[PDB]
């Protein structure tokens, strides 16, 4: 963001991060699941606070 | 009242939702080992002075029905 030209980061973005992996070690994808809200409390009570 | 009864440190306090859990859970086979064991706990002190207040009962009775009897 700012003073950048997008063809001259482009040229940097290349020429540098171009060898990223892109290649899985293991093979299994992470999945990013749903997670479950709980309605739930927790209470702390430290009278000295 | 609520705020000034007492004080308290390092207490940390879990619950949950009354929609978020069961209203019975495991009712039965939690229920009749934890009643068999209070019931276990406090016989020998409920117990013994009934038993014995039934024997007094049936003494009673049985001593005023052959108090009613003609002695031959
Ligand atoms: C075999 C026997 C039953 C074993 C069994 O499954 O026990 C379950 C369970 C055992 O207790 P637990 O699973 O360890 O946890 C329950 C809590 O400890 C304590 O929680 P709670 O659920 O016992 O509630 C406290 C108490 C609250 O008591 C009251 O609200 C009654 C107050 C007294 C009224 C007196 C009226 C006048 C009496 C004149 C005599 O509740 C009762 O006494 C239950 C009333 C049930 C009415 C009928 C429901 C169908 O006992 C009951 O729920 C009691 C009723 C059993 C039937």
């Amino acid at each position: 963001a700012g003073g950048v030209e997008h063809q001259q980061l482009l040229d940097l973005a290349q020429k540098h991060l171009s060898s990223v992996s892109r290649v899985y070690e293991e093979d299994a994808v992470p999945g990013l699941t749903p997670c479950r809200f709980t309605g739930s409390e927790i209470r702390h009570r430290d009278d000295a606070l | 009242e609520f705020g000034n009864l007492a004080r308290i440190r390092h207490v940390i306090s879990y619950s949950l939702s009354p929609f978020e859990q069961r209203a019975f859970p495991s009712y039965f086979s939690k229920g009749i080992p934890n009643v068999l064991r209070r019931t276990r706990e406090r016989i020998l002190r409920v117990a013994p002075p009934f038993v014995v207040v039934y024997l007094i009962y049936t003494w009673g009775n049985q001593e005023f029905e052959q108090s009613k009897r003609k002695n031959p």
